[PDB]
């Protein structure tokens, strides 16, 4: 009980890396700011300075290769390119050592540690990027209104198929049996919106309760929420504000 | 006794100028204020606010800048009479203006740019949205006496509470100012607080078109009736308003001289651009609107204003057409309105230059009035009313209503929570107030910062001051907006684009 799958710790190792990166590489090119100010901004965030650190052996490196190169590639994809390599030479071996070090503990599957552990200055390299990534990408405006948005798109959603949870269990179940209910128009089309697959679920999940249990209309509202949840949470972000936009009537 | 050395003001209220000063080195600071409000965001957000029909793809129409800028010119015709008629009775030395001949014009035309300066996006509008918002939130009535055991106020610290408090007071006055939101009150503030212009006191009482405080309550004295129509001046404003006063030898109501020019300009400029506009949307013909103007007028006397004014240029529009009627309209208007103005300043000039007359430059009684009314009936049931006008001032009334709702967050919270999302930029469990409140701009913030650091922190009115200036600051987030932007962002929160 409460363990854990033993390549799970790989993958989530995996994350931890991976996790940011990229996201600078990408704040350079929407021209947030230029790798030469990338460079001091994570000089600046790692502090205590030495010639042999991971810092010098990894984001130093990739900063002085980016200067005076061959292969006439960008300045940027010079730079991170190397940032890239340069931490994943340092990081992924360090990850494996640590996995098989831990194996047993791993492999029982209770080992309560992450690969990239809290403590290690592989996990500071992570952290240097996440500090960066925080005080100048995730801050940005346009990132920022996006969390915004999305936050309202989903809200508002929810609200327009409130109707169907505001109903009694044998309002919502003659609803699934008859396909046209006359008397609910609105809920009737709102349940048909959701994806086949969903009601599909809710049918079977609820099909295999005891029938004249106790809890069965417990059962039957946690998986009448269990299915909308399902229909929200599969949409893409253009798809769930397309239908936001829609069932508010503003398209066309 | 009248000189307007002690009225012209120039000194500043930061890094001030002192000690004498030359004729030259007078019109230099003067000359300075100019440069300083041309340049300012706050002039050039004048284009995209909208005066009466909605911003036009060819801008043939009026916007709030370009009929400023008409004001203007108006406010230095009046300036420029008043100072010639008065050198020609030789009271222009005995008044202390000889070397002030400069100053006394441009204060005039920079109080004309700067009306409309502090208005919120649309207009009338816009402070009705705002006020109404307040309305529901702080309940003003509700504080009016002895405390209410159903307070409908919605702030737990700005309720009236039984316990006898001198409390109750500055809860009275904070509730009743933040529900009157008024432009003019606002351009004070803007031009002090939020531009930090620092504009000279001179040029700052040339704006201060009422004298009412926005806490105000009761009725208004008789003798100061027409000085306190409308609110003037903020809570927030108080203490800057007190420098002012002393630095302008104003007693407590009084206007400062200049301010008279300024509103006859206005007076005068409202409305005839405007059916000059309603010509050009066709909304009806200039013939039309002759016949309209003629029918409104009433008894014809021919001898009559009409008849010197707008029946002669009717007139002259016969041997292009319009141009030539609405040329001759505001020339016929401006030649017998402005020597009447003038004269006017200059017959009630003690009263004026104390601050106190009680009475406008273009006064109901004056047929100057009824001409001028006479533009405002056919504006009003022919202009104003059209569709068009007032969709756009419902549009406007739910934009500015419904940005107000997004930012109700930052207002639903409490003081020890707000201050921390202040001084954290990261605040972990209010993600969404955090990030409304980076939307707010960076000026506005910086004003409720400093407005608050001043308190004295161990005051038990501390958090009743905190919440008026968190109110002032979404106020001043949402009445700097244009027409545009604000309609845009509301687009924007609602998501309707990405
Ligand atoms: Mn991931
Ligand atoms: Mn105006």
């Amino acid at each position: 009980l409460y363990s854990r799958f033993p390549l799970t710790w790989i993958m989530e190792a995996a994350d931890d890396i991976s996790y940011c990166v990229a996201d600078l590489e990408d704040a350079v090119e929407k021209r947030i700011f230029t790798v030469e100010q990338l460079y001091h901004h994570l000089h600046e965030a790692w502090g205590q300075h030495e010639k042999g650190s991971l810092f010098s052996l990894v984001v130093e490196n990739a900063w002085e290769k980016s200067r005076s190169n061959s292969l006439s590639r960008s300045t940027e994809d010079q730079f991170f390119m190397y940032l890239r390599v340069n931490t994943l030479n340092k990081l992924v071996p360090y990850a494996a050592q640590r996995f098989i070090d831990n194996l047993p503990a791993i492999f029982a599957g209770t080992f309560n540690h992450a690969l990239l552990e809290d403590a290690s200055e592989c996990s500071d390299l992570l952290k240097l990027y996440k500090n960066v990534a925080v005080k100048h990408v995730f801050s940005h405006p346009d990132v920022e209104r996006l969390e915004l948005q999305g936050y309202r798109v989903i809200s508002g959603l929810l609200e327009i198929y409130r109707p169907l949870l505001s109903l009694s269990l044998s309002d919502f179940t003659e609803l699934v049996e008859k396909e046209r209910v006359k008397r609910f128009p609105i809920e009737s089309r709102l349940f048909h919106k959701l994806s086949t697959r969903h009601r599909l679920a809710y049918v079977e999940a609820v099909s295999k309760l005891p029938s004249d249990s106790p809890e069965f209309p417990l059962w039957e509202y946690y998986y009448r929420c269990r299915l909308l949840q399902d229909y929200i949470s599969g949409m893409t972000d253009l798809y769930a504000w397309d239908e936001y936009r829609r069932l508010m009537a503003v398209e066309q | 006794q009248i000189d307007f050395r002690k009225k012209i003001n120039w000194h500043r209220r930061y890094r001030s100028p002192q000690g004498v000063k030359t004729e030259h080195e007078i019109l230099r600071i003067f000359e300075s204020d100019r440069g300083r409000i041309i340049n300012s965001p706050a002039i050039r957000r004048l284009q995209q606010k909208t005066q009466v029909f909605p911003l036009e793809r060819n801008a043939a129409v009026r916007t709030r800048l370009t009929h400023s800028m008409e004001v203007q010119q108006v406010g230095r015709y009046i300036a420029k009479e008043i100072l010639s008629r008065l050198k020609e009775l030789k009271l222009l030395e005995a008044y202390g203006l000889d070397e002030l001949t400069g100053p006394f014009e441009s204060i005039v035309e920079m109080s004309c740019l700067m009306h409309d300066i502090g208005n919120p996006p649309f207009g009338h509008f816009g402070e009705a949205a705002i006020n109404d918002w307040f309305r529901q939130r702080l309940h003003p009535e509700d504080a009016e006496s002895q405390p209410l055991t159903d307070d409908r106020c919605s702030v737990a610290a700005l309720r009236l509470r039984d316990g006898e408090e001198p409390l109750n007071e500055l809860r009275r006055k904070i509730r009743q100012d933040l529900c009157h939101f008024e432009g003019n009150a606002q351009g004070i503030r803007l031009v002090h607080t939020l531009m930090r212009m620092n504009l000279t006191w001179a040029q700052v009482g040339g704006i201060l078109k009422y004298t009412r405080p926005a806490w105000w309550r009761g009725e208004t004295p008789e003798t100061h009736h027409y000085l306190m129509k409308k609110p003037g001046y903020y809570l927030s404003e108080e203490a800057y308003i007190a420098r002012l006063r002393k630095e302008l030898n104003l007693a407590l109501y009084s206007r400062f001289p200049l301010t008279w020019i300024m509103e006859a300009a206005d007076d005068i400029s409202y409305c005839v651009a405007d059916l000059e506009d309603a010509v050009e949307k066709r909304i009806f013909t200039v013939e039309q609107l002759y016949h309209h103007l003629h029918e409104a007028w009433g008894q014809h006397e021919k001898g009559s204003l009409f008849s010197l004014v707008v029946e002669n240029a009717w007139e002259k529009s016969r041997s292009s057409t319009e141009d030539q009627f609405f040329m001759y309209l505001r020339v016929n208007t401006l030649n017998k309105l402005v020597p009447y103005a003038a004269q006017r300043f200059i017959d009630n000039l003690p009263a004026i230059f104390a601050g106190t007359f009680n009475h406008a430059l273009l006064e109901d009684a004056s047929e100057c009035s009824d001409l001028l009314k006479l533009y405002k009936n056919v504006a009003v049931k022919h202009v104003f009313s059209h569709p068009d006008v007032e969709r756009l001032e419902l549009q406007g009334y739910r934009v500015i209503s419904g940005l107000l709702e997004i930012y109700r967050p930052l207002l639903s919270l409490s003081l020890s929570d707000f201050t921390e999302l202040v001084e954290k930029e990261r605040v972990k469990r209010f993600p969404i107030e955090s990030r409304l409140f980076h939307k707010l701009s960076t000026r506005h913030r910086l004003a409720y910062v400093e407005a608050v650091s001043k308190l004295p922190s161990d005051s038990p009115e501390f958090p009743l001051w905190e919440y008026y200036y968190r109110c002032r600051l979404l106020q001043d987030y949402i009445s700097g907006m244009t027409d545009l932007y604000a309609w845009d962002e509301y687009r924007r929160l609602m998501a309707v684009e990405q």
